[PDB]
């Protein structure tokens, strides 16, 4: 004569705990993880053009350290610097190394165009046993070591116009002898100087004589500088000694290129997101793998887990 | 939750109900049974899906940024570089935490709401033919076999057809 | 919304009602009519206005800042300058998006709530003199002319005056 | 014998779609835009004191490039640099140009107070045809080009105390000749030097000889430096050659002043907010016009539209 | 709030009730009285405490950072250092403000919800033995002394025991 | 025959106003303050190791200004610089002072290890009446002023290997004479030079002659530099004049140490959080005392009050 109709909802034997506004842990039927916390341990060669530096830093590949000759004219989306990288050429320093490395990494190309510089009155192509190329002495491939021709080192004054529609990056340097004897032996002048300028910029460098610690048999050094010449501008190099001349320019580009420090293997696969730990999927909005990323990546958070409830409050049955 | 249905007037859930999230269990002249309500299930599911799609949407691409690990001590510029990233990480970590908390609170209230809306909808169909027991169940004061039960479930229940039997049973029998 | 009134038990809205946001439509001995309820309308409006005034409040003044566009490539300092602004823009863009989503969800639930509170308030005035049809309408079991209807609308309805007529109509006529 | 009373709410024939927590698009009766995405295209001269640089950069107006003489002693809330600006004086460079431009833009005044420096043993007021002032040769108005008086250029050693209650900004420079002949012709000494110091700071600059590219007929250059002297401190200038002396100091102020790059017209109107695109209203909390702003401005966001629901869910009528 | 109980159908609060947040006041054969309901009080309190503990949790430690006050004018690096901190302060100030607003809105709705859940729970216990007056009060249609009242309060009220007396009083006396 | 049962809630005679989504001010029964806005005005010596610099800056204590001799070998979690600090030794400058101060403050120790440098052919331990140590002339305790031994100042060339497993910080400097007479009198050479290098880095400094303003009777100056030598690297110092030699190295550490500018008293108490205004409790999540903090601190916000409702909406009684 009567009936009973009860309304209800489902429950699962084991739900998941989630945080809420009023609760640190409350059980729900289902939840989903929002923080990516694991990596494959390998870097996928797809879809970004990955360039393994192997035992070359981007700077050594740029200068032309003999063992980095293989990177001549390379391009990349992500240049990967290995910790095993080392230098094996003339001992040098780059005042403001981070900026040079940054702007080159960002440009994304090592394309070098040789230009016909004329260095009149000097002997070119100097080399060192600290930078052997094959059997004998060599030097960085993109630089030209000029020494005195006989009894005088003249006041070099050359120009190279940027008649193109793009920016030219010129890398050049100055030689710091370890003694005055070396200074006069190579450059005659007791004190050299290099002035590199465009119509808007100008840089004058004076060599610093002195003994530095021995590196590859040498106590002298080379300091690297750079000059970007915009279309229509002109490059002028003036010097009466110590000039480590450029052989041409690197083409500059703007794009998505960068550089990363990582010893992770490069594997054949596809992944939008790269961290030094290896690639990681980007299906989740956050990640806790590494704050250093490249590509379409989840945002870095300090948490290793953040569950989003995708079900109702779990209230299991009575029991009998 | 805000409505007090789930984990409220409804004692506990039903394990094993796989056909839906919300449903009915009945006891009538012909016996007992359980059935999922698909409309309310779908409503809760669509809201949770909509919520999930906004959250797991569009990771933004960053390419060349700033350095975040240093091998040498430098001072001023490096302190700034580190402070900037730490500041950024703290703010996003805060965003992630708050987001999850809000969302979860909302998910629980929303599902509790759908349980309640189904209950209310059912109450309104029954009119004066049933009384509420206070536990998510209704006492239907008239013979209601399986077809009758299914008509309540499918929303085609006509209270008029049973009004007089129900009223006599409700407001009488003893007085 | 959470209450299931708007776009819930109330089928659809009424176009052309310009005197308010919520209202009544009746059918009685004298005919039909529609009227806006000003109290509930004002409550929803004041909450939306209060919400709007907090959001469109106090733009902060910034004068000299950092450069944000560069003509030359510089390296380190410029990367930092750009990262800082990009980081800032991403966090504010996130704030703007979340703010709008929360607010809108709330606005819809709040207006749905006011529809429900007006419905409940009306239910309570009628006592045993009416039954709920399940569609936002009440069947008032007694002759209720336009003055009677207006007394319900203005909240001066005295259920006692009609109780006996209503009860006889409700619990009888057939049985 | 009975009546029907239905409760309801309004609807509009056409509502607006808005985003919610669970919905990307849901129709409401009304909404309001929160993102300002259009500009007038003009910069309102009210309420901020706008100063149009015209064809002068703030630096050229500061140095006194003859064509920027009109800005002498100007003040501003916002100095506006036009892309059409150009230099027409002696070719120069400002090592750390961004900082000099920044601190001057921020100070907000070009008020110059001439001080009675005595440059004994030198010929003052040198000029150049690269910097013509009217018919003949000129030079920057705020700088004093000193050359040798006869057979010697003495060791200049002057002092100027800050006996005021404010900071003095001194702008000075050094001349880089293009050849040694020019160096000795003007300064006698084969190598000059300029040391500028206060009790707390000190700067020594050595000129760099060398040919730079030709600008306005010249291959030599001037490099600009600055020194801020705090109340009670003293300025001391020491040099035996190549000094481009200051003629006094600029008053420094702290305030809301700044500088902006924009080619947008200045119109007579009133607007709290300025972007390079032109002024924009600030009634909305966010804007998508430009990340570069000045004044009471909406916050910059990447979105071009964000609607705030100002009405309920729109549910239009049946139809029959 | 969303439920319309507090500052809604319930006119005002009761000052001096120190034993709880929610309660009952009765008038029966033996007189009047007031009592706190501990279960609903505790529910609201636990939620507010849980909310408070998440907010006043884990201050993070920072040691060496960046300089934030400068004695000399420097230009570029200093502008950046200042912009970074100002940007940070604005974003956290925004976080603090939004957090408080959300939370407070929620606290008010949650307490309003608990008032309503207690009301509904009481309604369901009484079944056909009482009618709702529209002001948070019930008219119990049968003699209900202090023990009867306490049984309603402690949830052991058996509506059956009084059904026939209540029904006669409700649906009759006059008609 | 009937009874009345009313449901209700409590109210208080005076509630607190709080902000909500739809309300700027709404009264609730109770609320709690989230913004810490007061300080004790004193800095608690617990739990962080506080080091009061008194009248010494961290740099003067590092160089060994005679009046800062008391800080020799000190360590700290927080070094506190007082505004009353002053210098009383040879007038000097530290090019990139902020970095030196930062890295030392951060290292957290002044532990100095004297090393056996041999300065052959020079007279060591020079002093000045500008830096009196007791009755007569002194100099910074951690620096060694070398002058010529007779008729010549030789080319100093010393080395000191880092055979330890930690980084060594070396502080050294160069002397800028005020005249050439002083230059030759002390160093013989008309122009000195100091080159300090490791295998990776190198720095060459040339002194700048010229009169600077008088400080403690002197117009000459000393400029301070630093070099960090990593384990396995070697320090080489080369100079033929103007060298202000190091006497050893400072041990470097990594940790929670820092430095703060504050004139607030140090009191005996315990407090995780320190601001220049004094310690503040960290029970509240936000604070409005100072943006400069150290330790476990509430986050800085611009607001001075933010109340969190800890009760329901307050609706007081009728009145009769
Ligand atoms: C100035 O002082 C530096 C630092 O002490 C001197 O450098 C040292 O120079 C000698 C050669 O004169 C180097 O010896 C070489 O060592 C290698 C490696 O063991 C060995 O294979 C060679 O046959 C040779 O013996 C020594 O390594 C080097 N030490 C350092 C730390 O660089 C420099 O010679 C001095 N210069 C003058 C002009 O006095
Ligand atoms: C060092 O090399 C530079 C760069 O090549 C030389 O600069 C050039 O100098 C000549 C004058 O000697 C400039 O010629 C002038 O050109 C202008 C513009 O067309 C013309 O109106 C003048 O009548 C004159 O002919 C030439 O423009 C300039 N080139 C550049 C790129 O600056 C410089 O002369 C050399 N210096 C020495 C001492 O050899
Ligand atoms: C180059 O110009 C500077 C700046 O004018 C000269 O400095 C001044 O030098 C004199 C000493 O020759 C200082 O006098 C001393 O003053 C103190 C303090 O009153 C007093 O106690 C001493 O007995 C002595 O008279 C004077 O203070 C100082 N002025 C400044 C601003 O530093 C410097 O002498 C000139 N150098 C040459 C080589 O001409
Ligand atoms: C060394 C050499 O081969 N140089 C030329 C270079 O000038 C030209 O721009 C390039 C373009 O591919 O082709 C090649
Ligand atoms: C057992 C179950 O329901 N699992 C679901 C899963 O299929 C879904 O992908 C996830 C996100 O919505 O939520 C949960
Ligand atoms: C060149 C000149 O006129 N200088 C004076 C200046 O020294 C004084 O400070 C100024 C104040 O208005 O008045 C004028
Ligand atoms: C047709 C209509 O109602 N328009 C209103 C408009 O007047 C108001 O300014 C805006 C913001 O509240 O919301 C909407
Ligand atoms: C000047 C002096 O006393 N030096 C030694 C120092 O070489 C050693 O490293 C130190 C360790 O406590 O003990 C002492
Ligand atoms: C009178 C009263 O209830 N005061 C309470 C207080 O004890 C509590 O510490 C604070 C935070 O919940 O809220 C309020
Ligand atoms: C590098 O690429 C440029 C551009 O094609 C070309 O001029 C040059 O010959 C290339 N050199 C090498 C070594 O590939
Ligand atoms: C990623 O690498 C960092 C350091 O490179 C390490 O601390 C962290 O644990 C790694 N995380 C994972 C998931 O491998
Ligand atoms: C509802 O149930 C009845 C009885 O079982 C059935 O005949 C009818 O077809 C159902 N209606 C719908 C719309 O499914
Ligand atoms: C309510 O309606 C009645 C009947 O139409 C009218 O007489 C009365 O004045 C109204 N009350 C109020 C408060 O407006
Ligand atoms: C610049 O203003 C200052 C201060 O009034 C005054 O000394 C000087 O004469 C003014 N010079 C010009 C060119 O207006
Ligand atoms: C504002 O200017 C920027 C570049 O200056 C341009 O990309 C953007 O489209 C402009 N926006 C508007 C609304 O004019
Ligand atoms: C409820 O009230 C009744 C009557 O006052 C009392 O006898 C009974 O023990 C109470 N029940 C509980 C569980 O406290
Ligand atoms: C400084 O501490 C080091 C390490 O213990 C020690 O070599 C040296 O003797 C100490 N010097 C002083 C002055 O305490
Ligand atoms: C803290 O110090 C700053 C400046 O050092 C001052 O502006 C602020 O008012 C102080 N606040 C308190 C609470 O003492």
């Amino acid at each position: 004569s009567t009936a009973t109709l009860c309304l209800g909802h489902h429950a699962v034997p084991n739900g998941t705990l989630v945080k809420t506004i009023t609760d640190d842990q409350i059980e729900v039927t289902n939840a989903t993880e929002l923080v990516q916390s694991s990596s494959t341990g390998k870097i996928c060669n797809n879809p970004h053009r990955i360039l393994d530096g192997i035992d070359c830093t981007l700077i050594d590949a740029l200068l032309g350290d003999p063992h980095c000759d293989v990177f001549q004219n390379e391009t990349w989306d992500l240049f990967v610097e290995r910790s095993k990288a080392f230098s094996n050429c003339y001992p040098y320093d780059v005042p403001d190394y981070a900026s040079l490395r940054s702007l080159v990494a960002s440009s994304g190309t090592l394309e070098f165009i040789t230009e016909g510089f004329t260095w009149t009155g000097v002997i070119q192509n100097g080399g060192s046993n600290a930078c052997k190329r094959g059997p004998g002495s060599g030097f960085f491939s993109r630089l030209n070591w000029l020494t005195k021709s006989g009894s005088t080192y003249p006041v070099l004054n050359v120009t190279m116009p940027n008649n193109d529609n793009f920016d030219k990056l010129y890398i050049w340097g100055i030689h710091h002898p370890s003694t005055n004897q070396e200074q006069t032996s190579l450059y005659v002048q007791a004190s050299g100087r290099v002035t590199v300028s465009t119509r808007r910029s100008q840089q004058t460098i004076i060599p610093n004589i002195g003994s530095r610690p021995w590196v590859r048999g040498l106590s002298s050094r080379i300091s690297i500088y750079w000059t970007i010449v915009k279309p229509g501008d002109v490059l002028v190099i003036n010097s009466n000694g110590n000039l480590i001349a450029p052989r041409g320019y690197f083409k500059m580009r703007t794009g998505k290129s960068s550089i990363m420090r990582s010893d992770a293997p490069i594997d054949t696969c596809i992944s939008e997101c790269i961290t030094p730990n290896g690639s990681i999927p980007n299906d989740k909005p956050f990640q806790n793998v590494n704050k250093i990323t490249y590509g379409a990546c989840p945002k870095y958070v300090k948490q290793n887990t953040l569950k989003l409830a995708t079900g109702m409050r779990n209230v299991p049955e009575k029991q009998t | 939750g805000l409505f007090g249905a789930i984990a409220g007037f409804i004692e506990n859930g039903w394990e094993g109900m796989i056909d839906g999230w919300y449903g009915f269990r009945h006891q009538n002249s012909e016996g007992t049974g359980q059935a999922a309500d698909l409309k309310s299930t779908q409503a809760a599911i669509d809201q949770i899906n909509g919520k999930l799609n906004r959250v797991i949407e569009k990771t933004n691409e960053k390419f060349h940024q700033i350095e975040k690990e240093f091998s040498e001590v430098e001072g001023r510029i490096q302190d700034l570089e580190k402070y900037v990233e730490d500041t950024k990480i703290d703010l996003w970590s805060y965003n992630a935490e708050l987001l999850v908390a809000l969302e979860n609170q909302h998910t629980i209230d929303l599902t509790d709401s759908e349980m309640n809306k189904l209950f209310e909808k059912t109450r309104r169909q029954l009119r004066e033919n049933a009384e509420e027991m206070g536990n998510g169940c209704f006492k239907i004061y008239h013979k209601c076999d399986n077809a009758c039960i299914e008509s309540i479930r499918n929303g085609t229940y006509d209270h008029d057809v049973y009004r007089d039997e129900a009223l006599n049973n409700r407001f009488q029998i003893k007085g």
